[PDB]
């Protein structure tokens, strides 16, 4: 029950790092945000979902 | 520039490191090691007393 | 080229500077 | 372009000055800085809970945010002992996660958001000279601040309560049932002298006064916010102030400078909003605790050149105050204005009563006095009170400097000579000499 | 001592009021670039 | 041309670093002094001269590392490496404090060389030599403090050691044994230094706040160009401001800059006179009338008497470790204290 | 001490509070990237 | 002109006065004059003050056996602490003089006066149409004075810890501060020392470079200062010549070609240094003392090998025992 | 210490994340 | 307490003097044009 939570929040850290690197680059770059606008939405939704799941699993630990 | 300085500079840094790690600095400059500040016979602070016999006095003090 | 005032002064500063930096870095890892 | 000295007149080291006349980027910069502040709060809370050693007190571990959370009543039991650090972890997590949202908002409103707001969002745009709109924004944020103060009040009275050092037998988490809503007490606190023995607003010594004053502050801020939303500055106010972004910045700078000085004095002197079980004893508290411990060790046993009433007029470590009251003697005489929970039961109408110290003393008071004697901000360890006081005093001074700089430049720019003397119509050449 | 206190209070109040109402008298307009 | 003319032409060539004839004295002496100071603060100990560890090899940091003065057993010896004290032995020469003499002598000659460099560059450029006369201030400071004071004292031991904490120790030692704050020449030096700092700050602020609007940019550093025949700031506005704010103001730029030159130089020379007076223990330590008043009146106390007591405390509680050669042994009963005074 | 599940993430948390300083440095780096225009 | 109050405002903010008054001067002049006359009267004829509060007064007045150097206005009694102590809060005038009340009077009126001086410098800068940041420069000595007169007594809890208004009293304050806090090892006092030394060096250097490159506008029979005329539009010295001399004295890159940047640096350096040393005094008022390198070197056996910091600590201890008249 | 290595690795990644954005913007030639 | 006012008579200078000056200031304030200007500062005086 603890290893699952550790893996989940590690995935959350990795996704937060990826979003921090990508989102300003995607938005500022004139080439991006047209062919890859939905990628930002999917990444942010996955980030919030990971936050919610970590909050859920924190309860059982 | 970088071709010569990629060999001379690290070798010089390692030489400076070994000047201390091998204990040559203590021998050259007379700096006492942490285990030889006070001898068994002399537990006090060693001080030179005469200017014209300073070399012999330091030889006597640093002999042990 | 091989010998210049600027070159000699720079090396007179640098060859001891790097030697002393190595010595101090070694001093940092002494048991003390 | 608007992002270079050629098109703006501002160099890179003054580059944020290019944000004065663009609203969207300015809003983004402010939201990004807010995200930075929330990120620091969350990260430092996580850092402090990660380094918290249960046996040591909070003030012996160099912690400054955990005492703030403990004063609010979270994770603290009777006597100031810390039960669990999980609510502190939750606070840190919530701040550090909201920081991501605030940082995204700042980045969006700074980089890809519109440079100006009035052409696309007229409800948010401004000119720095439309007094009605600036007063409306001021009123909205005033309502926000008043609601924050009322949120603190609700925490004090409804959700868990606040830690009180003045509870009997040591501090405890108590619900503030009846705060002081009487305007006379609050006005007297605001109008009190700031010197020794009075202390102005720093000397508030009970939680009821704190909660009542925060009730008054919250409702007053809500009323003033609605006022500034529904009104325009009067003729006396319009002709007295400079109406530009830099002038408002200077006003905020002097306000926060005064607030920083007040907070430094609060951390140094106040032991009610800054409990000594979390922040450690104050300097006067430590000195008086050392004197009291010596007095106790003289009353018990009595071999420390004090066995009877022969020494002095009163007992040892006792003298009379400048107003005649009985106080602790010695070098601690300057700290006779200290009021601490472990010494209040031993003080009577005339001051410290020797027989009451002899008989009505409690072991927890002795333990508090000894542990405060061990850790002295002045001396007998760097106190967290010392860190807070020094840091915020320095911040208050440098922000007074910033206020002076920005106010002078706002005046010069409004008048129109902040770039230098015109050299064509020089003002001093028209004035007659002498 | 009360008479000294009332004199000091009178003087301080007078000077502070003069300062306050002087800086309220459109002080920004008192610049050489004002037209 | 001759060999001397060709050497003069080569030494005067416009290179990145000007050499000149004065360089032949400046560069080797200054380089050796700086290198010897680094060597002493890095490797050389003070254990056999002061009973102290002052080197990075012994564990000291930047503040506590110093090139300590020679042992008091040496008099005012030049401490030549080949001299009778060392007799060519580098290790014994470093142990007896000869590196301090090396640094001090080569540094004094480096200061002389730098002053000659200022003279030579002023002559070649074609300007008045008001540098190397300003530098006479620092030269006098160094000569009085590091050379004349130990020469007047017992030995080089009482000179300042070349270190941060060593300099702080020298300050407190001089205060304790001479009451140098009470010295009027030191007071004139303090006035000169503080007035020079005041002049620097006030002149910078006055010039920055009286500039002409010579540019359309808010940042006004671009509005100036070196090839200007016009003044970049209003002297009349500054004079009016300081005449109606302070009551007096500069009206001549040349007099203002000469005054900004003169104040620190005069302060340094007065302080040098005071230190020369200290060199022979000819100190303004005490006021005889105040001492007589305090002797016949135990209830008479001024801050001067408290300063005298403080200086007595520094002398007694530091003599034992600051002068280990004297073998001072003071019992706790003889040590002055505020309690039982 | 952190909770049991979050103990292994102590190092990154220890790096966390000094992040804003880097932000300041990052700004300078950005001004270095554009040539301080 | 329009009204009586308008005429009063015009006279107050008039540039035709010999000394500008202004609204800040309306507060500055009474406070400064009061503090000045009280300081003169106290320095001449004040009774001795029981500064330590243990009924042993300390004399600091000329009529009680002091000279100019040893004379001072003794700080307030330690029994007073930082309590507000005006004349009307004392039982008698003798009691007020005995407890160091004039020190509090002078300190408070002088701090109000220097704040008014900052504001008045800004006010006359605004009246003359010049830039207003001379007052920002003047904040640094004001900050230092407030730190040594107000902030340190607040942190310590007694005005008796403030700097005495004298010369020997100032020296005593410095020595006691060094003993208590080791200010010499404090990095902010080191920054202040660097600031004042750099200010002296830069003032001397700027004066030397301007005087060295003075353009010949005068004859040998008169002073060179007459080569400059007040109000002249041309520059009195050659910036290019001084820049070339400075760039040849050191390497070429180290030079201030821009005169405005050079003067900005001249203003900035000592002001920043004094700001840092005032901040250091403020921090040490709340016991944020300097670096402690005592007993930093030990041998293998564990015996402490002394450094220069140990000698400094010995001197500080020698001062400390003398300052504390109690155990 | 393994925790020291973890701290150094996390610090390196955080310090890389900053200039990485600027480098990517320069590669994509955006508004830098 | 309050503004150091331990005697009621001390309230007489603290109110009458600020009011009286204000009355003088009123003669200034009524003279000035009190309309909006939409500027950094009001040059009308
Ligand atoms: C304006 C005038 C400025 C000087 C007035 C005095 C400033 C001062 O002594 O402030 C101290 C007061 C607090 O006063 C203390 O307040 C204390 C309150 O504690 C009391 O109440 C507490 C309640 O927990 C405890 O019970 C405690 O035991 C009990 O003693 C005591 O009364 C002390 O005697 C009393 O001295 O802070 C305050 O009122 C808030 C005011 C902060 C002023 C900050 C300093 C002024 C600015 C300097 C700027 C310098 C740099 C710029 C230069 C240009
Ligand atoms: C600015 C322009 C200059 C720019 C900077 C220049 C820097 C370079 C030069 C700096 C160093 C110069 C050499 C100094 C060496 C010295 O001084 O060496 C000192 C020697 C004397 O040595 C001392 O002599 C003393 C007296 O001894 C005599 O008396 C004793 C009594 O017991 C014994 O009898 C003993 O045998 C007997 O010799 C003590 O013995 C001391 O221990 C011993 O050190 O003089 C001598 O060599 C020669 C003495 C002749 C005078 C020459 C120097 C004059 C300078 C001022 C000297 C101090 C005066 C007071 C200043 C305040
Ligand atoms: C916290 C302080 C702070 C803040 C909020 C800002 C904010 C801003 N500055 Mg200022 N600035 C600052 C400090 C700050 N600056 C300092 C210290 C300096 C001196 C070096 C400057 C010098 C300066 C100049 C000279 C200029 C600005 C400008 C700007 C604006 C746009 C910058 C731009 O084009 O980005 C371009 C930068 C990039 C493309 C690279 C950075 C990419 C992002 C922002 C990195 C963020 C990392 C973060 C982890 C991402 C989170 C993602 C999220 C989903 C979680 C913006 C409003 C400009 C402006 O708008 O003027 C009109 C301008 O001309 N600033
Ligand atoms: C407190 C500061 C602040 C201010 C004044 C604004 C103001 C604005 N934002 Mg920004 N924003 C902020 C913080 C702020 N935002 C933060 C913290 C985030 C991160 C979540 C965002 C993310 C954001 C986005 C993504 C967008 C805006 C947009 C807008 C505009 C319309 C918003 C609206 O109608 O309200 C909505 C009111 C509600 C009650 C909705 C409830 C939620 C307006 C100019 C929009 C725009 O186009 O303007 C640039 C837009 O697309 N904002
Ligand atoms: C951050 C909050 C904030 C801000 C920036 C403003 C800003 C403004 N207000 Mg608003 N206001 C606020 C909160 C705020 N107000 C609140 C909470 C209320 C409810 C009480 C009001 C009620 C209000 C009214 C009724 C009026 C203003 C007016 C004004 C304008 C001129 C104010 C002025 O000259 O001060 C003048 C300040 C004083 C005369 C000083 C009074 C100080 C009192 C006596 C307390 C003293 C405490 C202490 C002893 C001294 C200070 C100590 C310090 C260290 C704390 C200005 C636009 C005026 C205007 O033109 O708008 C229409 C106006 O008529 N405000
Ligand atoms: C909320 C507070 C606030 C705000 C919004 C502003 C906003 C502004 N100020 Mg003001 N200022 C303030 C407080 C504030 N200031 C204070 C408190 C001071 C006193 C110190 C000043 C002193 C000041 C001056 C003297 C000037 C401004 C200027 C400016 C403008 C441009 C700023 C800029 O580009 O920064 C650029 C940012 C930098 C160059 C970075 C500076 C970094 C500092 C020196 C390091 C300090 C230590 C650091 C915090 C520790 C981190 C360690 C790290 C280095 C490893 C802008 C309008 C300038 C201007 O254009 O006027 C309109 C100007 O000349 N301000
Ligand atoms: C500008 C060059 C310069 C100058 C002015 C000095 C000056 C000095 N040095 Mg330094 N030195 C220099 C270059 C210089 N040195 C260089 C390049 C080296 C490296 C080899 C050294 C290495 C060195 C050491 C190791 C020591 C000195 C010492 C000294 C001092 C004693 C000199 C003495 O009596 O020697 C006597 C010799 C001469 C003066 C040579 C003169 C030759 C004559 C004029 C020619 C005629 C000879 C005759 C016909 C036969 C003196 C202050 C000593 C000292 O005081 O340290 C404490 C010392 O120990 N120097
Ligand atoms: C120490 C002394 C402290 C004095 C504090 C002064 C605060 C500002 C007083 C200016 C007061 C002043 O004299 O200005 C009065 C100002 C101008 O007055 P007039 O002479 O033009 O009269 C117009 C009428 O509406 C009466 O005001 O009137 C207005 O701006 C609109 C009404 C606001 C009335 C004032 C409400 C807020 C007053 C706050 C008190
Ligand atoms: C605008 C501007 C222009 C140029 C200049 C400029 C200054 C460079 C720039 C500014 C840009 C700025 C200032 C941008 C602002 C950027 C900011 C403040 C970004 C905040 C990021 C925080 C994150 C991703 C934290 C998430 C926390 C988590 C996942 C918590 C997790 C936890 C869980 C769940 C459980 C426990 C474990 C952990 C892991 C601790
Ligand atoms: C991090 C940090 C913080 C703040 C900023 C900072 C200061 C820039 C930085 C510091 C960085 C640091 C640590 C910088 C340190 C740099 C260092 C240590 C430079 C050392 C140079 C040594 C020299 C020149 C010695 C030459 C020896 C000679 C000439 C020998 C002479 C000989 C002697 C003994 C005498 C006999 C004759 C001979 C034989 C000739
Ligand atoms: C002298 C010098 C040289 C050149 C000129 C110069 C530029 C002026 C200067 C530069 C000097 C220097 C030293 C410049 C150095 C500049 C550097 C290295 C700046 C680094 C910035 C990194 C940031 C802002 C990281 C943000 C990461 C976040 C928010 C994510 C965090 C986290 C991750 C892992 C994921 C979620 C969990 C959390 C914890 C939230
Ligand atoms: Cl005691
Ligand atoms: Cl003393
Ligand atoms: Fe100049
Ligand atoms: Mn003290
Ligand atoms: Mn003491």
């Amino acid at each position: 029950m603890v290893a699952i939570l550790q893996l989940l929040v590690s995935m959350l850290i990795l996704l937060s790092f990826a979003l921090v690197v990508s989102v300003p680059v995607i938005l500022v770059s004139p080439g991006e945000w047209e062919k890859s606008k939905g990628l930002v939405y999917t990444g942010a939704g996955l980030w919030f979902g990971l936050v919610i799941m970590t909050a859920a699993f924190n309860s059982f630990v | 520039y970088w071709i010569i300085h990629s060999i001379t500079i690290p070798a010089l840094f390692v030489a400076g490191w070994l000047f201390v790690s091998t204990g040559l600095a203590y021998d050259i400059f007379g700096t006492p090691r942490p285990n030889e500040y006070f001898t068994q016979e002399r537990q006090q602070v060693p001080l030179v007393n005469d200017r014209f016999s300073a070399k012999q006095e330091l030889e006597d003090l640093t002999k042990g | 080229p091989i010998f210049t005032f600027r070159w000699l002064a720079i090396h007179g500063l640098a060859v001891p500077t790097v030697f002393f930096l190595g010595a101090i870095t070694s001093m940092q890892f002494i048991q003390r | 372009a608007g992002r270079d000295i050629e098109s703006t007149g501002f160099a890179w080291w003054s580059g944020n000055s290019r944000l004065i006349n663009v609203s969207g980027k300015l809003l983004g910069a402010h939201v990004a800085h807010a995200g930075l502040m929330v990120f620091w709060c969350g990260a430092m809370t996580l850092f402090e809970v990660a380094h918290y050693i249960p046996e040591k007190p909070l003030y012996e571990q160099g912690l400054i945010l955990l005492p703030h959370l403990a004063t609010l009543g979270w994770g603290v039991g009777p006597g100031g002992e810390i039960v669990d650090i999980y609510p502190y972890f939750v606070v840190g997590i919530l701040h550090i996660i909201s920081s991501a949202v605030l940082g995204f908002g700042g980045v969006y409103h700074s980089l890809i958001g519109p440079d100006t707001l009035e052409e696309s969002f007229p409800a948010f745009g401004y000119d720095w000279r439309d007094k009605n709109k600036i007063t409306t924004i001021l009123g909205i944020h005033l309502v926000i601040l008043g609601f924050g103060a009322l949120l603190l009040v609700v925490k004090a009275m409804y959700v868990g309560g606040l830690y009180d050092t003045w509870a009997p037998g040591g501090g405890d988490v108590r619900i503030i049932d009846n705060p002081t809503l009487n305007p006379v007490v609050i006005i007297g606190y605001v109008l009190k002298s700031p010197w020794g023995g009075d202390g102005w607003i720093v000397s508030v010594n009970n939680m009821e006064d704190i909660v009542g004053g925060h009730i008054w502050i919250g409702f007053t801020c809500i009323a003033g916010g609605f006022w500034h939303i529904l009104t325009k500055p009067f003729a006396w106010a319009r002709r007295a102030y400079v109406w530009s972004g830099e002038a408002y910045l200077s006003y905020s700078l002097v306000a926060v400078s005064l607030m920083g000085f007040i907070a430094s004095q609060y951390s140094w002197y106040n032991n009610t909003a800054y409990p000594s079980e979390f922040y450690g004893p104050t300097g006067p508290e430590a000195s008086q605790s050392q004197a009291f411990t010596f007095l106790v060790r003289d009353q018990r046993l009595g071999a420390s050149v004090a066995s009877a009433q022969g020494p002095t007029g009163l007992g040892k470590y006792l003298m009379r105050s400048p107003s005649g009251e009985i106080i602790l003697g010695g070098e601690t005489q300057r700290f006779w204005d200290l009021r601490a929970p472990w010494i209040e039961p031993l003080r009577g109408p005339n001051g410290l009563d020797l027989n009451k110290i002899k008989n009505d003393i409690q072991p927890w008071q002795e333990r508090r006095a000894a542990e405060y004697m061990t850790h002295a901000p002045l001396g007998s360890f760097v106190s967290p009170r010392s860190w807070l006081t020094c840091a915020h005093f320095l911040l208050g001074f440098v922000f007074y400097i910033g206020h002076l700089w920005h106010a002078g430049r706002a005046r010069a720019a409004a008048a129109g000579f902040e770039k230098g003397i015109n050299r064509e119509n020089e003002p001093t050449l028209s004035l007659r000499p002498i | 001592m009360f008479t000294l206190k009332i004199v000091v209070y009178t003087t301080v109040t007078l000077f502070v009021s003069l300062f306050t109402f002087g800086f309220l008298s459109n002080d920004a307009s008192r610049n050489p670039n004002r037209k | 041309r001759g060999w001397f003319d060709l050497m003069d032409d080569w030494l005067k060539r416009d290179r990145f670093v000007f050499v000149g004839w004065s360089g032949l004295l400046l560069f080797p002496t200054s380089y050796l002094s700086i290198g010897g100071w680094f060597t002493g603060t890095t490797f050389v100990t003070s254990w056999y001269t002061h009973g102290l560890a002052s080197s990075y090899l012994e564990g000291c940091n930047f503040f506590t590392a110093a090139v300590s003065t020679p042992a008091n057993s040496m008099g005012h010896s030049l401490l030549l490496l080949w001299g009778p004290e060392a007799q060519g032995d580098f290790t014994r020469w470093c142990q007896i404090g000869g590196l301090w003499a090396f640094c001090a002598l080569h540094g004094s000659f480096g200061l002389i060389g730098f002053c000659l460099r200022q003279f030579e560059i002023a002559r070649l450029v074609g300007i008045r030599p008001y540098n190397a006369i300003a530098f006479s201030g620092p030269i006098a400071i160094f000569v009085s403090v590091f050379l004349m004071y130990p020469l007047g004292q017992a030995s080089w031991f009482f000179a300042p050691s070349l270190g941060v904490a060593a300099i702080f120790r020298f300050l407190l030692f001089i205060q304790g044994f001479h009451n140098f704050t009470l010295n009027p020449f030191h007071m004139m030096g303090v006035a000169g230094i503080l007035g020079a700092a005041l002049l620097c700050a006030i002149h910078g602020a006055t010039v920055q706040n009286t500039i002409f609007e010579d540019g359309d940019a808010a940042n006004t550093f671009r509005a100036f160009t070196p090839t200007q025949a016009e003044e970049t700031y209003s002297m009349v506005t500054a004079n009016r401001f300081w005449s109606q704010i302070f009551g007096v103001a500069f009206s001549n730029k040349r007099w203002l800059h000469f005054f900004m030159l003169f104040v620190p130089l005069a302060g340094l020379w007065t302080s040098a006179i005071g230190i020369v007076g200290l060199a022979l223990n000819l100190r303004a330590y005490d006021f005889v009338s105040q001492e007589l008043r305090a002797a016949e009146d135990p209830e008479f106390e001024t801050f001067y008497t408290k300063n005298i007591l403080l200086n007595e405390g520094i002398r007694s509680w530091m003599a034992a470790q600051d002068q280990p050669h004297e073998n001072f042994i003071f019992p706790e009963e003889v040590l002055p204290r505020g309690n039982a005074l | 001490k952190l909770p049991e599940a979050y103990a292994v993430f102590k190092p990154i948390i220890d790096v966390a509070p000094v992040i804003p300083v880097f932000f300041l440095l990052l700004a300078f780096v950005w001004q270095a990237a554009v040539g301080f225009r | 002109s329009a009204s009586l109050w308008e005429r009063f405002c015009s006279w107050i903010t008039s540039t035709d006065n010999r000394l500008y008054i202004g609204w800040f001067g309306v507060l500055m002049i009474p406070t400064l004059l009061t503090a000045t006359t009280v300081y003169i009267i106290a320095f001449i004829a004040a009774p001795p003050v029981d500064i330590d509060g243990i009924r042993e007064p300390v004399a600091g007045s000329l009529l009680y056996g002091n000279n100019i150097i040893t004379g001072a206005v003794i700080p307030s009694s330690a029994s007073i602490g930082i309590h507000f102590y005006p004349i009307w809060e004392a039982a008698s005038l003798d009691e007020w003089l005995y407890n160091g009340g004039p020190y509090q009077l002078i300190v408070d009126h002088f701090l109000l006066g220097v704040c008014g001086w900052i504001g008045r410098e800004w006010e006359f800068s605004y009246r003359l149409g010049m830039r207003p940041w001379i007052s920002v420069a003047f904040t640094a000595p004001v900050a230092a004075a407030s730190a040594v007169f107000l902030v340190y007594p607040i942190g310590q809890g007694s005005f008796s810890d403030g700097m005495p208004l004298g010369i020997s009293g100032t020296f005593n304050f410095m020595l006691v501060f060094q003993a208590e806090h080791n200010i010499l090892m404090h990095p902010f006092h080191q920054l202040g020392v660097a600031g004042v030394f750099g200010g002296s060096l830069f003032s001397a250097m700027h004066g030397s470079l301007v005087t060295s490159s003075l353009i010949r506008e005068t004859t040998e029979n008169e002073s060179a200062n007459y080569g400059y005329k007040f109000g002249q539009e041309e520059e009195t010295y050659n910036i290019v010549a001084a820049h070339g001399y400075f760039g040849r004295l050191i390497f070429q890159y180290a030079s201030f070609n821009n005169s405005r940047a050079l003067h900005f640096f001249l203003g900035l350096w000592p002001v920043v240094g004094i700001w840092f040393t005032a901040l250091g005094i403020m921090t040490m008022a709340f016991n944020l003392n300097g670096f402690n390198f005592n007993q930093s070197v030990v041998d293998s056996q564990g015996r402490v090998i002394n450094t220069w910091a140990d000698i400094l600590n010995r001197a500080n201890l020698g001062m400390e025992v003398m300052h504390e008249r109690n155990a | 210490n393994l925790q020291t290595v973890a701290q150094l690795i996390s610090l390196f990644l955080i310090l890389t994340s900053g200039p990485a954005i600027i480098v990517l913007i320069a590669l994509r030639r955006g508004n830098l | 307490e309050a503004l150091g006012v331990d005697d009621g008579r001390l309230l007489v200078p603290l109110v009458l003097i600020p009011v009286f000056i204000a009355i003088l200031f009123s003669n200034f304030a009524s003279t000035q044009d009190n309309e909006d200007f939409f500027d950094t500062y009001d040059q009308r005086r």
